[PDB]
RNA sequence: UUCAAAUGAGAACUUUGAAGACUGAAGUGGGGAAAGGUUCCACGUCAACAGCAGUUGGACGUGGGUUAGUCGAUCCUAAGAGAUGGGGAAGCUCCGUUUCAAAGGCCUGAUUUUAUGCAGGCCACCAUCGAAAGGGAAUCCGGUUAAGAUUCCGGAACCUGGAUAUGGAUUCUUCACGGUAACGUAACUGAAUGUGGAGACGUCGGCGCGAGCCCUGGGAGGAGUUAUCUUUUCUUCUUAACAGCUUAUCACCCCGGAAUUGGUUUAUCCGGAGAUGGGGUCUUAUGGCUGGAAGAGGCCAGCACCUUUGCUGGCUCCGGUGCGCUUGUGACGGCCCGUGAAAAUCCACAGGAAGGAAUAGUUUUCAUGCCAGGUCGUACUGAUAACCGCAGCAGGUCUCCAAGGUGAACAGCCUCUAGUUGAUAGAAUAAUGUAGAUAAGGGAAGUCGGCAAAAUAGAUCCGUAACUUCGGGAUAAGGAUUGGCUCUAAGGGUCGGGUACGAUCAACUUAGAACUGGUACGGACAAGGGGAAUCUGACUGUCUAAUUAAAACAUAGCAUUGCGAUGGUCAGAAAGUGAUGUUGACGCAAU
RNA sequence: AUGGUGAACUAUGCCUGAAUAGGGUGAAGCCAGAGGAAACUCUGGUGGAGGCUCGUAGCGGUUCUGACGUGCAAAUCGAUC
């Protein structure tokens, strides 16, 4: 990798916007079921196979 | 310091002797040293006439 | 059981030809009007060694005789042929060494080399090191010849069959021992995965038919017949005879 | 990067018609022993290289200087 | 001085592979390895390349010849019967 | 002892990643990246290095002036002059055997 | 590891400073390939995570950050994959990649109806994919950011493609001159077609040259030490791509003619097919001078600056050395039943189509000048915490650079640059352990077995048996010596001969003698135990990845068998199918 | 049993690349000298061969039947090889 392809490049880029913490005002909204957001994916933890 | 005294003499018995006689100077370099200054001297000797070709060749070849 | 060695030899996936470094098919010059009613000269421009083939190859150069331009042709070098010289192919050309004669235009007791099976395949007997065949005679009726090929067997062919004069270079190859295995290994690294030759009776029943035993031993004849089947044939196949060979062979 | 010796040439350089800027450059260097004397460059950029023109001697830079083009724009040092 | 007794160049293989393949060996490594003379200058230049190649170092000329010999036996009869055939047609 | 760097991407010592030392006005070392050396041309025919031809890469000599790649005989940046001697003396006196054969063939056919 | 300070609610662990240590240029350094994907950088911040802690963080949160005509992909072809035409197959699909195919284009004229047809001539091959290490058009310096840089800024260059005009050259001996020649010149027409070269290639060995590094002298500066000694110890003194002039072995030319055979390499090859020699031509790797370019960078001094951040002056010089190290390169030599890729692409030559002279036409391979150069990648790690191993795992994982000393040495030991100082800590010193060691006298009595450990150990000199395939055995065995100091001897280069030797310069290696030391000295580190014999396998080699490294496998050698292409062995569901086979009995196949 | 997925480990072949201190022995060839009636032999040098050797990097993995054996590790650590 650093010589990459464009097509892994655009899947990373929307794993970079994925990879954020729930808006706060989505909580206050009315019936709302959704306290965290489930899908993080630290590059740590778990790797996304491209 | 160890250096001049390495110069001078000093440092370089059998006791400060870990390698070979060869692998320290090898007896090829030894040889070429001494072959080419034998070369060069009668090549001089023959261009400046205190020699012939005749003796040239002999002594070259018993070089 | 298992299939053997031999049987996927055929597929041939790793055993195929070693074919990167040739200079390409040891071929003879196209049947064509001149070779068949005169004769075409050409130029041996350079004898060149060939990768898994201990014989060498001369590099010809002739003309083409319908478009100017030089077309190259890759011959098996005749032990004596040499950079610079003329080599005559045809119907009408000299007998000297290195030239392409039809086996009726030579006599007998001729040495030949290369020598087609019929005309047109542009060799195929006498092409491997310090082979040759011996023309032993003539039947002009119906234009065929008979030949000594280096088995021992004599073949009838057409007349019109080219085969170039004299013995192919590389002779005395096999008497020198070849002395080790590393040199067995780059001898057959340019032909093809065919060494090392592992031994039945050293492997498993599995593996093989004369794999087993508590002794390293075949327990059947390896005398097998030429009506076995693949996976069958995996001894001395169709053997007339075994052992040692004693006294005159080749009994006519 | 193409060194130039005369001053002829130098001179239609100069009045090349794509010359527009030119620099002159005074150093201090010394005569194969004793003294320093002071030697002169005079750099035309064309297009494609600069051309520049060594001179040694103080009495022909200052004539040259004067010879050189009004409307080129120079930049002593 | 004489280094060996009777190995000469096959020394180099030692200890090892039996004196009878080491003997067969010498005798061919010597015709390998030696200069012979050129038919065309008349020098004695030929070496071989590429089993089957003799190179004149002068003269540069290229002969296909024997794997360890430039002319076996066999070319030279080949040559000679050759010689008498067409000889036997013309003459 | 200043120790350097491919100033490239590829890091394997191979045939066209060659590396010369280089001190710079900087007063560093610095890899300098080196292309590949020239062959000579050659002869097609004895296949020595002809004299006069420049030793360049081969998209160069289109860079390059005709003087630097050609000498002003026949068979010039293409075949060394002995060679063009051997084949000039080849050809005239070829020929003109061809014109004894001749006569010889005529004298010989017409004595009956 | 320690001390202090700061920060903070709080400090064994954060930051800074001061010490002490390490890795020790086959690195805990600096870069990269794969892989990862934002882990990079900043700001804020500690609930969880970092198997103690935590104010810190590859964590949490919010943002910023990757700039290319020249680097690479892109393109070529490699092994190989894979359409088409055709053929098989109930069919999913298989074969096969130049084939049982009517498988197209390059130019010309025609010309101002011709759009692009038509009068012609040219060609034969016939997809496409396939390598961020192979091939390949072209870039360097200095500076700059929190984090980007051969990409940005400044400066200086080059390639391709296309437009084009001026100068120059050229012509009434219309497509140049000179040279005996090798060849030279800033230019100096040239199609189809053809030929050729470059691309384009093994490995080892030594010799030679160069670059950088190392070492070193003088001098101009700065720092350190200075009870005493030290004209001292450390440190800066640099110079790119590119352009011009000039410069080399090998090779070639002319004259000339060789035996009293000469020249000549470390290495013995060469010469009447024309040596030695005298004089020249060429390649321009490489080097030198100039330009670039000193206005840059570096080292200093002085002056200042509540700030921006500067200003002003100087120096940046001259050498040497070598079996040195690394690397490139040249000419050679050795090795092979091994002789060590292709294609894109570029050039040259042959040829003589066509066109063309002065009241101006040709040259856009000479010089200058004009325009443009797309898309994608580009941060960071690259490994005992950024990859894989369930993890911040003593594992694994491709490569570049590469300092001083000791020493044969890229060994071990110590050090400079650079980087770390991280791995839960404190207090005590029971047994048993793990790891390291030492032991009187004996000495393998121990144990299945000398397992383990000890002993030996480098170098110089001496001396060396049986047996033997005569090559080995063999470092056989077995013995002596080795420090420091002061001396001695020997071993060289360049210049000089009014047609026997002097002056000057610089290396290390070897040998010896005195003297000296509580007889110590390969003083640490480093570093073979040996001998007599049997069984067995010839040897080197290979394997049960994770209980078996062997006597097993392989091997060279030996022998047998089949096969002359309507073929042998093998494959495939079939086939106008296939491997051996780019083959042919010194071959292929099977044992 | 039907139908499918895998050669990122490993086995083997191919293509294209890369890596591999310092020492010992001292083969062919060559030079000189000595000897011989000749055939040819001896001595000293040069040279630098080898699926040679001591031994690094490295590649493997002998023995301790060592450590560990609810491990650092579902095969590692250390010394010896
Ligand atoms: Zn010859
Ligand atoms: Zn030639």
């Amino acid at each position: 990798a650093a010589q990459k392809s464009f097509r892994i490049k655009q899947k990373m880029a929307k794993a970079k916007k994925q990879n954020r913490p729930l808006p706060q005002w989505i909580r206050l909204r009315t019936n709302n079921t959704i306290r965290y957001n489930a899908k993080r994916r630290n590059w740590r933890r778990t790797k996304m196979n491209i | 310091a160890h250096a001049q005294s390495k110069r001078e003499g000093r440092h370089s018995g059998y006791g400060k002797r870990k390698g070979t006689r060869e692998a320290r100077l090898p007896s090829q370099v030894v040889w070429i040293r001494r072959l080419r200054v034998l070369r060069r001297l009668l090549a001089k000797y023959r261009d400046a006439g205190k020699i012939d070709k005749h003796l040239y060749h002999v002594l070259y070849k018993e070089s | 059981g298992r299939v053997i060695r031999n049987q996927r030899k055929g597929a041939g996936s790793i055993f195929t030809s070693h074919t990167r470094l040739r200079q390409g098919a040891a071929k003879l010059r196209t049947l064509d009007y001149a070779e068949r009613h005169g004769y075409i000269r050409g130029i041996v421009k350079q004898i060149v060694h060939d990768s898994g083939r201990g014989a060498p190859l001369a590099k010809v150069v002739f003309r083409d005789p319908y478009k100017y331009r030089l077309r190259e042709e890759i011959f098996i070098a005749n032990e004596g042929v040499h950079t610079g010289q003329f080599i005559y192919a045809g119907k009408k050309a000299s007998l000297n060494v290195g030239n392409v004669l039809p086996l009726g235009s030579v006599p007998e007791g001729t040495i030949v080399s290369n020598v087609e099976e019929k005309p047109g395949d542009r060799g195929a007997l006498a092409r491997a090191s310090g082979n040759y065949v011996i023309i032993i005679g003539h039947n002009p009726d119906e234009n065929k010849t008979r030949v000594r090929l280096p088995s021992g067997a004599k073949k009838v062919i057409s007349s019109d069959a080219r085969g170039v004069i004299g013995v192919i270079a590389g002779g005395g190859r096999v008497d020198k021992p070849l002395l080790k295995a590393g040199r067995a290994f780059h001898k057959y690294r340019l032909k093809r995965n065919s060494w090392p030759k592992t031994r039945g009776v050293a492997m498993n029943p599995v593996d093989h038919p004369h794999g087993g035993g508590n002794h390293q031993h075949i327990g059947k004849a390896s005398t097998i017949s030429r009506g076995a089947v693949s996976g069958q044939k995996a001894g001395l196949i169709a053997a007339r005879r075994t052992g040692l060979l004693r006294g005159s062979q080749k009994t006519q | 990067a193409r060194e130039i010796t005369d001053i002829k040439q130098f001179l239609e350089l100069t009045r090349r018609a794509d010359v527009k800027t030119a620099t002159v450059k005074i150093n201090k260097k010394l005569n194969k022993a004793g003294k320093p004397f002071r030697q002169t460059k005079f750099k035309v950029r064309g297009s494609s290289s600069l051309y520049t023109l060594v001179i040694n001697d103080a009495g022909k830079a200052k004539k040259l200087i004067q010879s050189l083009p009004p409307t080129l724009k120079v930049n002593r040092l | 001085a004489k280094r060996t007794k009777k190995v000469g160049i096959t020394g180099k293989y030692g200890v090892r592979y039996g004196s009878s393949l080491r003997r067969q060996v010498k005798k061919l490594e010597i015709q390998q390895h030696a200069r012979y003379d050129c038919s065309f200058c008349g020098k004695k230049t030929v070496k071989r390349g590429a089993a089957g190649i003799w190179t004149c170092s002068c003269c540069k000329k290229t002969v296909a010849g024997g794997a360890y010999t430039v002319s076996t036996a066999a070319a030279a009869t080949v040559r000679s019967t050759i010689r008498r055939l067409r000889e036997m047609v013309e003459a | 002892a200043q120790r350097v760097t491919f100033r490239r991407r590829n890091p394997y010592n191979t045939r066209s990643n060659k590396i010369k030392v280089v001190k710079t006005p900087g007063g560093i070392l610095r890899a300098q990246h080196v292309k590949k050396l020239a062959t000579r041309p050659k002869c097609g025919d004895c296949g020595s290095a002809l004299q006069g031809i420049s030793t360049l890469r081969p998209r160069q000599y289109a860079t390059v002036s005709k003087t630097h790649k050609t000498v002003s005989r026949a068979y010039g940046g293409s075949r060394c002059a002995n060679c063009v001697k051997e084949r000039i003396i080849r050809a005239f006196l070829i020929e003109e055997q061809k014109i004894v054969k001749k006569v010889v063939k005529e004298q010989t056919e017409a004595a009956k």
